[PDB]
């Protein structure tokens, strides 16, 4: 009902993937654990379900404590990966497995399975089998599973990874009706940053096996913890500027672009424990680049390329002194070839300073909605 | 353990086991008890093999040069047939059954090899083995063939071998001496010799079995053939005009066969060895139980006094017992059950060119003796 | 499906003269033997293709007895009927027998976690290939001292015969383990998490899956025990309870060749595997 | 509920192999009992429930025959000492001679009892015992007379059913001797030939030679204040059926040379049938060919008939001068192979057999193992243009050899020991010359081990063999290592 | 190069799959191929490869037709959408193994392979085999595969659908940059809209096996032929509302809304074909709408969804009489709680119309990017 992990560390043999990590999830949150693959998103998520053994630490549930308690009273229901459907079984049998065995209730198997497939519209495909449906009704089945075993807490591992775009973001706007209607903890775990930001109330961004920033989603979008957590939010990366800090104040930390023309911009920015001459990277994500004409503080040079998406332009432009592309992104239509050049803006306010480690230095800009 | 109750007879599958079950439902009509006739393949050297564990049958059939074998391993029990019974049999079939002083077994019938030969094709049978070849030249052209017999038993073949001073184990007054063999000196070579240049001027060939040779005869292909009155039931059914006569002789010398008496013997450890002794001498051992067997596959000349002179008037016995003189009785001492072993090896290696003559029986004579 | 280059049918047509070919050299020993169970006589030579055919080999093989012209009714000379059904008995019994034993321990083996589990697999197959010929001797002694408690599994039983072929499972083992490692693990996770103990995965998900496997494991251990002679022969002691195997070698007796009656008897003992392999098509 | 009713055996089994002798079987019937319930009883071991039962047919009817095997080296078992002490001297306590002359009897009703009559043919005097009960072993007093028994004879049938009752009677007349049933006409006295006192020594009742178990040679002798009883008894030598194999050079002559064999018959089976396995399975899968499924049954059928009757209907198909192959083998090309008396020309036959024999296993496998190569692997060399030739060496084989290669090595451990090919096909082959054993070119190291301990003449030492058994098996637990 | 389809059809057995499809692409082009799972793309491709064949129809490569040609000789290469690399072979041999076989040259494929290992950093995994390598890098030696190859027409499966979404907007930028390096022609197959629209010179929808519309991506979403492409074309879907048609003119269509406040109102688009009182379809995209204190057609409802994306806010709006919540999007943050009220503006200008069957009414409206 409400998961909880203390000092938890996963180890295999020697290679200790994964840290001390501190987590705590209240009743009814919908938690996203978010990262790459390959950086134990599963495994989290199966040392919570009973599937994987704790190493170090504490893993309670409601209140007690569950390392050593078997997977099946955990009073946890999890969708996997696969969606770990039985091929010889029908829709039905797939939803009512759980309560099938240990217990047969004829009667209440067939209303349990009727309410869940009328709630995700499988009723006409029951009887089926696993390999006559297809990838988007078996992920409905896989959830419908859990939802016919009614846990207190849910376990969903990539349930959107594998579907159609189109078909990724409709199962979205599904999942969210689902969570405020049925009000339990629900932990996600995904790779996509789009439905961390949506779905979530608190998300939790993995790097190598270790937390790197718990917060909500607004929190971590406007203020990240380290470079990483920054360039993994927000549609296209965030823009990386190679910087030297040149002077300190209390109220704002000043720094020097690497350009010929060396400009030298004051960032409001906490300037706790930075030093002058060390060099840093300066954050500044492609939305928040403003026109030309507006700023005073200008970044020019040849257009590489032209991404037409319609709703919006994206425009990647080769800035000299810098061997990474500057990403532009403006709203409605814009008309500009490909070779043309381009000049923008560069919002001080809105710019995000990292230490040589990675670290962010605290802006102290205030955004709205945090 | 054998079961009591019932009768178990071994029979080879060469003589008429389908008659000897005749005798036995007569048997079985007035004593109530079940008499089960069997013809194992290798009989003579299965009955060893369960008998020494105290299994395999009551009765076991065989000549009786294997019996001294069977009686000094123990698998034999002591028949014992009164004075009025053994008056009933030829003192001299009894004198073959005889080992250490003791009875071992019921001497049946008197067996003995003959030259068979097809009268359509040959008039006149040759007195000679040495006017074979010649003959064989003259059928050979006419699409036939001079004289096909088994040549993978030694049993066959021993009458050429044995023509010029081949033997066993020389008989001394009183006792046979196993240190002297007969199968190395100059006649047991001059005769094989003789076989090997059979092969080499292709009349025969040196893989040439029963199988073939009974085929050959019965089919009209071949004019002669070498074989038993066993055998003589297969050429009646094949309709082939057929005489029985006396071995070709070979240099002026007469081939000497070696003669068999079919023996029955009671197994030591059979616990119906008083049913056992009923049934062979009141219901095989009589005119009519003989007549069954006889006309199943012939026995010879039976060593049952009564029946013998009823079946003394029919030729092919006369022939049959005009070689048996011309031979002499097969000798029952352990030894010579391992004297068919080598000569078997020899003989076939010599056939096959594999080696001469003159090596091939010279393992052989180390052999025996060792 | 897929454009085919050079005319295709210089590869195509020429396999199938190869294959037709192939399968005329490989089906010429089995038309020998039809053909010699059609043949009159029990001779080892005869013409190619029969001149008239006979039946005679037939019906003795059936159970028939036969009226020759000459020397009235022959019976039939073996119970090949009853040798059949004992084939089958002792080789169908033995196979459920080694598929139960060898299916369940790989489920361990390759599932469950116990400490030694490549050296145990490792040495059953090492102790496997000492071949069950050189043992003989203690085989007979083992099911004499075994006979006189447990009577129907010693000699001359073929309970006895079954129990002695289910020692072999250290190939099958290894071969059912490795299938069950191909199984995606998620499905058996999936059921512990809904409460299955560790034997109702094993029945409800894992078999139900592994049913083509299972089959090929019965099918050659079928096989295997219809073609058995050293043990079988050296343990059925009774002509009326052996097995296809022990019996069909007494047909050619040296001196009592029936080359005709076995070629009868030796098509119908096809019958079985054959049964078996057409009943496996699902 | 269960546990008790099993736990009832463990002691109404357990307790029984302890008397009644059989000390060398009693000690693992408790050991492998005991380990049964310990494991299915608490669920602290419960992996091994699914284990226990296989390895139990491991370890009674696999590891238990070899290591009695392998006892049987350190003894001279053979032909002739094959029995333990207690039934050997069982056998000779049997056997019987016969002392005293034959009667002739007959078996006469009296009411519900009955009454026996012998007749002496020398003196011509009949003899009458008084009414008894069929039953047990009772002696019976016969008296002279001249009348007739009242009641008819009784037919053979009923005194055949009284056969039992009436050998436990041993009659005796007023003057001879104890007599007993003969058979179902004749009485006859027929006393033990030996009797055993005290200590184990017989002695005999004719001839009242005394004789000793010796137990340096296996039989009992005769001793001297020389004869050797011959059914024998089995008994220890140690180490010397081990020593006469590196001892004997008529023994480890051929031993070598068949070994060579041995390896290069399977290495050969193992890779034709492979090639003719693999090859067929990636055609008869081929989607381009027609009748698929008419192929698939018929290449198969082989296999659908027995080994045995296989290897039968081609040892007569094979015969050199007459058989089928070589009369149309001499009416094309002209020549007649020797398929027997050659060594080649035999190794070469059981070749092409076991190639026939073993290639439908190799086919069967390769289909089901084919599937595991995904097609767009072959559509991905189909854009780059390769052949049929180039699909099958490049992508096919090399992916289909790994998965292979344990299968192949349990092959060339099946046809190592391959025996019922060659004991049936050649059984040894042509002969091997000059050797202490029996031995031929084509026998395996099963087959030779085998003509050693149980082929008739040229010796039959199941110890010689057993050790040979061993020191093969010893070897191959190099394998391991 | 230039591959171009003529009334191509595939069938199977009688499932009409594709209907007889026309398609011209030009040298260099290219051209992406987007729908939903099982609408026919890969068959298409296959078609165009030669691992498919073609019932009815005619294909042409370079201006020849290669209906009947094999794979190999059409120019012609794909990458695989499961990479199909030879799990035995290592990446250097996977790479050449194109050229490897027939017209071997040793110091060729070095070449071939370092020059690709080069713009795609693979030259340290040369030596490695596919199973030691990650998702991402596999993709990158199976186009690295083809590049080696040098086709004149490259067909890509899927390249990016298998990919981390961070991993999968980094590789649009670099097959964009590799297509203009190059110049050559690329068929491009994906299930995402988004790869469409910024990688292709031209798009081919596809419904159901049917080309419902072809050309430029900027063109495709403003004017959509029918509902369909409407409907797939768009980061989320477009709002569809059912109106019915109450007044027709010469230039413009008035239509009727489905609320209980009848509102009215002229929609500058095609009237050709049209009829008053036929239930037709509204289309309006989120980007478009305005909010309520600028235009003039209002839209009341309650807030059921809201996603805060950080750069953009998109919120979901119960209306009344119609069950199908309307999506609105704006940029920056906007502070609105789930379950307020809310009202948003209707332009006439950026609004499309459909006919009963499906069929988009012209837009009349002129917009900049075409
Ligand atoms: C000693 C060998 C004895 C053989 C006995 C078999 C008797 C049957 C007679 C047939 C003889 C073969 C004649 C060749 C005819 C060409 C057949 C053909 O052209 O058909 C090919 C069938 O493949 C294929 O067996 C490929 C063709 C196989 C040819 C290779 C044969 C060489 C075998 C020697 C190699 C030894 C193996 C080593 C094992 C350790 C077509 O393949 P593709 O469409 O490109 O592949 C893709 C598909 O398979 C995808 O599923
Ligand atoms: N059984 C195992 N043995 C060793 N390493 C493992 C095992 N399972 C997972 N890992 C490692 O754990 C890491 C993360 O796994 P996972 O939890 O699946 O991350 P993901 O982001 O969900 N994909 C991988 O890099 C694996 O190498
Ligand atoms: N080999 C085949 N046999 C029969 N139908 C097929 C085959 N391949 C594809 N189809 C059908 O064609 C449709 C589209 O196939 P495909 O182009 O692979 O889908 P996609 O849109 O690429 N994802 C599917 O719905 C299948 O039913
Ligand atoms: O050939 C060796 C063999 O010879 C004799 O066997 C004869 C047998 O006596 C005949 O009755 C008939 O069955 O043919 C046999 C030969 O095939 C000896 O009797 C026997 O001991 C010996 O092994
Ligand atoms: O290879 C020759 C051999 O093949 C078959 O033997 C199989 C056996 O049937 C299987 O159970 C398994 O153990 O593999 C063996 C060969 O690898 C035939 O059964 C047999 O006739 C033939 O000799
Ligand atoms: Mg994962
Ligand atoms: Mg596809």
């Amino acid at each position: 009902a409400s998961v909880q992990l203390q000092n938890v560390t996963k180890a295999w043999g020697e290679v200790v993937v994964s840290k001390d990590i501190n987590l705590d999830i209240h009743e009814g949150e919908f938690v996203v654990f978010v990262g790459p693959s390959g950086c134990g998103k599963s495994t989290l998520l199966r040392m919570i379900a009973g599937l994987e053994t704790i190493t170090s630490g504490d893993l309670f549930i409601g209140e007690k404590r569950m390392n050593d308690t078997p997977p099946a009273e955990r009073g946890v229901g999890m969708v996997f990966q696969s969606y770990a459907l039985y091929p010889h079984l029908s829709v039905a049998e797939n939803m009512s497995f759980g309560l099938k065995l240990a217990g047969a209730k004829k009667e209440v198997i067939n209303q349990r399975v009727n309410q869940v497939a009328e709630v995700l519209q499988l009723a006409h495909l029951l009887d089926r089998k696993p390999k006559a449906l297809s990838g988007g009704q078996r992920q409905r089945v896989a959830i419908g599973r859990t939802l016919v075993a009614e846990p207190s807490v849910f376990l969903l591992d990539e349930p959107l990874s594998n579907l159609d775009a189109a078909l990724r973001v409709q199962m979205r706007i599904e999942i969210s009706r689902l969570h405020k209607r049925l009000g339990r903890t629900m932990i996600y775990v995904t790779h996509d940053q789009v439905e961390a930001m949506t779905l979530a109330d608190k998300i939790v961004v993995l790097d190598a096996g270790r937390v790197a920033q718990v917060g909500k989603p607004l929190e971590l979008y406007h203020y990240p913890a380290d470079r990483f957590v920054a360039g993994f939010i927000g549609s296209p990366k965030m823009n990386f500027l190679p910087v030297k800090v040149t002077a300190t104040a209390i109220d704002q930390v000043q720094v020097e672009l690497p350009m010929p023309n060396r400009q030298q911009v004051w960032l409001p920015v906490e300037s706790r424990d930075v030093q002058v001459g060390a060099n840093m990277s300066l954050g500044i994500r492609p939305e928040h680049l403003l026109p030309s004409d507006i700023a005073d503080v200008i970044l020019e040079g040849e257009v590489q390329v032209v991404e037409q998406l319609g709703n919006e332009t994206q425009i990647h432009i080769q800035i000299p002194s810098i061997r990474q592309n500057l990403v532009y992104r403006q709203n409605d239509v814009v008309l500009v070839e490909e070779g043309a050049t381009f000049a923008i803006g560069l919002p001080p306010e809105r710019c995000h300073l990292f230490r040589e480690d990675g670290t962010a230095c605290r802006r102290l800009h205030k955004e709205p909605g945090v | 353990k054998i079961e009591e109750g019932k009768l178990v007879i071994w029979i080879n599958g060469d003589k008429g086991y389908n008659g000897l079950a005749e005798v036995g439902k007569k048997f079985e009509k007035d004593t109530g008890i079940k008499v089960t006739v069997e013809h194992p393949d290798k009989l003579e050297e299965k009955f060893p093999q369960v008998a020494a564990t105290g299994d395999g049958p009551d009765i076991i059939f065989w000549a009786h040069d294997r019996f001294g074998c069977y009686a000094q391993s123990g698998l034999l029990a002591e028949i014992t047939p009164d004075k009025a019974f053994q008056d009933k049999l030829y003192p001299f079939t009894w004198d073959a059954v005889r080992y250490n002083g003791k009875l071992i077994a019921y001497p049946i019938a008197v067996e003995a090899l003959s030259l068979i030969y097809n009268k359509d094709l040959l008039p006149n049978p040759p007195k000679t083995w040495e006017e074979i070849p010649a003959l064989d030249k003259e059928l050979k052209a006419k699409g036939k063939s001079a004289l096909m017999f088994n040549l993978q038993e030694p049993y066959f073949t021993w009458p050429l071998i044995a023509a010029d001073g081949g033997y066993a184990f020389k008989y001394e007054n009183g006792k046979y001496d196993i240190k002297d063999v007969g199968v190395d000196n100059a006649g047991a070579k001059a005769g094989l010799t003789f076989l090997v240049d059979l092969i080499k001027n292709k009349h025969m060939n040196a893989d040439t079995d029963y199988s073939i040779a009974e085929a050959a005869f019965n089919k009209g292909e071949t004019a002669m053939t070498i074989n038993g009155p066993w055998a003589w039931s297969n050429i009646d059914t094949s309709k082939v005009n057929y005489g029985v006569t006396v071995l070709p002789t070979f240099k002026g010398q007469p081939s000497k066969p070696f003669v068999g008496v079919l023996s029955a013997g009671i197994n030591a450890a059979s616990p119906n060895k008083e049913l056992a002794k009923e049934f062979l001498e009141n219901y095989l051992l009589t005119d009519e139980g003989l007549e069954a067997v006889n006309k199943d596959k012939p026995l010879g000349a039976v060593a049952l006094k009564s029946y013998e002179e009823e079946l003394a008037k029919d030729p092919r016995i006369a022939a049959t017992m005009e070689n048996a003189q011309k031979g002499e009785i097969m000798p029952n001492i352990p030894q010579m059950c391992a004297f068919w072993y080598a000569v078997r090896t020899a003989v076939i290696n010599a056939a096959s060119g594999r080696q001469t003559v003159d090596e091939a029986l010279k393992d052989a004579q180390t052999r025996i003796t060792k | 499906a897929m454009v085919q280059p050079k005319s295709q049918k210089a590869r195509l047509f020429i396999t199938h003269l190869l294959l037709l070919l192939f399968i005329a050299a490989i089906m010429f020993p089995l038309l020998m033997v039809v053909a010699i169970s059609l043949r009159q006589g029990n001779f080892a030579t005869g013409s190619l293709i029969p001149e008239q055919i006979s039946w005679d080999h037939w019906k003795l093989a059936l159970g028939f007895s036969v009226e020759q012209a000459d020397g009235r009714i022959t019976p039939p000379p073996f119970p090949v009927l009853l040798w059949l059904w004992n084939s089958v008995k002792v080789a169908g019994i033995s196979a459920i027998g080694i598929v139960a034993l060898s299916t369940t321990c790989a489920y361990a083996f390759a599932r469950m976690r116990f400490p030694g589990k490549a050296t145990l697999l490792k040495g059953m197959l090492i102790f496997q290939m000492f071949p069950a010929v050189l043992s003989l001797v203690a085989l007979y002694a083992l099911f004499d001292r075994l006979g006189e408690y447990i009577p129907f599994i010693g000699l001359n039983t073929h309970g006895g015969v079954i129990f002695a072929y289910l020692g072999g499972i250290a190939l099958h083992v290894w071969t059912i383990k490795g299938y069950f490692e191909t199984i995606d693990s998620s499905l058996e996770e999936a059921a512990a998490l809904d409460g299955a103990t560790p034997w109702q995965a094993f029945r409800l998900v894992l078999l139900p899956l592994s049913v083509p496997i299972l089959a090929v494991v019965f099918i050659l251990s079928f096989i295997a025990a219809i073609t058995e002679v050293p043990v079988a022969s050296l343990l059925l002691r009774d002509v009326n309870s052996y097995t296809l195997a022990v019996g069909m070698q007494q047909y050619l007796n040296p001196q009592n060749y029936l080359w005709g009656d076995f070629a009868a008897a030796a098509v119908m003992s096809a019958l079985p595997i054959t049964i078996v392999f057409l009943l496996a098509q699902r | 509920s269960v546990l008790g009713l099993l736990g009832l055996l463990v002691g109404y089994l357990v307790v029984l192999m302890y008397a009644q002798g059989e000390y060398l079987f009693a000690i693992t019937t408790l050991i492998l009992s005991s380990a049964g319930l310990y494991i299915f009883a608490n669920r602290k071991a419960y992996a091994w429930r699914y284990v226990y039962p296989g390895m139990a047919g491991m370890g009674l009817f696999v590891l238990f025959p070899l290591v009695c095997t392998i006892a049987i080296a350190f003894t001279n078992y053979s032909s002739t000492n094959q029995l333990t002490f207690e039934r050997a001297q069982e056998v000779l306590l049997d056997r019987s001679w016969q002392a005293g002359k034959t009667y002739n009897f007959g078996l006469y009703p009296a009411g519900d009892e009955w009454q026996l009559a012998l007749s002496d043919g020398e003196t011509g005097k009949n003899y009458l015992s008084d009414a008894f009960k069929f039953g047990g072993e009772q002696k019976l007093q016969l008296k002279e007379t001249t009348a007739q028994p009242e009641g008819e004879r009784a037919n053979l049938r009923v005194i055949t059913q009284n056969r039992q009752a009436l050998s436990d009677i041993t009659a005796i007349l007023p003057d001879g001797n104890k007599v007993m049933m003969s058979s179902l006409r004749q009485f006859s006295g027929t006393q033990p030939l030996y009797t055993l006192d005290g200590d184990g020594t017989l002695t005999n009742n004719q001839s009242g030679v005394k004789y000793r178990p010796n137990n340096q040679i296996g039989f009992y002798q005769s001793i001297t204040a020389d004869e050797k009883l011959s059914p024998g008894y089995t008994v220890t030598t140690g180490w010397k059926n081990f020593t006469r194999v590196f001892t004997d050079e008529g023994i480890q002559k051929p031993f070598l040379a068949i070994f060579v064999w041995t390896v290069v018959f399977s290495l050969i089976t193992v890779f034709l049938t492979v090639a003719v396995g693999m090859v067929l399975a990636c055609l008869v899968q081929w989607e381009a060919l027609r009748g698929k499924a008419v192929y698939r049954v018929l290449l198969i059928l082989p296999y659908a008939v027995p080994s045995f009757i296989s290897i039968l209907i081609f040892k007569g198909l094979f015969n050199q001068s007459f058989g089928e192959i070589n009369m149309m083998l001499s009416a094309l090309f002209g020549v007649k192979p020797a398929w027997f008396s050659d060594p080649t020309t035999a190794r070469t036959m059981l070749i092409i057999v076991n190639t026939w024999l073993g290639y439908p296993y190799m086919m069967i496998l390769c289909m089901g193992l084919l599937k595991a190569i995904p097609d767009d692997l072959y559509e991905a060399s189909a854009m780059d243009g390769a052949g049929p030739f180039q699909n099958f060496f490049k992508i096919t084989l090399p992916l289909l050899i790994k998965p292979l290669t344990p299968l192949m090595i349990a092959s060339f451990a099946f046809n190592f020991n391959n025996f019922v090919l060659i004991q049936l096909l050649t059984n040894g082959g042509p002969d091997r010359l000059g050797t202490t054993t029996p031995a031929g070119y084509t026998d395996l190291l099963v087959n030779y081990t085998y003509r050693i301990a149980f082929e008739g003449g040229g010796g039959q030492d199941f110890g010689l063999a057993a050790a040979i058994a061993t020191l093969i098996f010893l070897l191959v637990g190099a394998l391991a290592i």
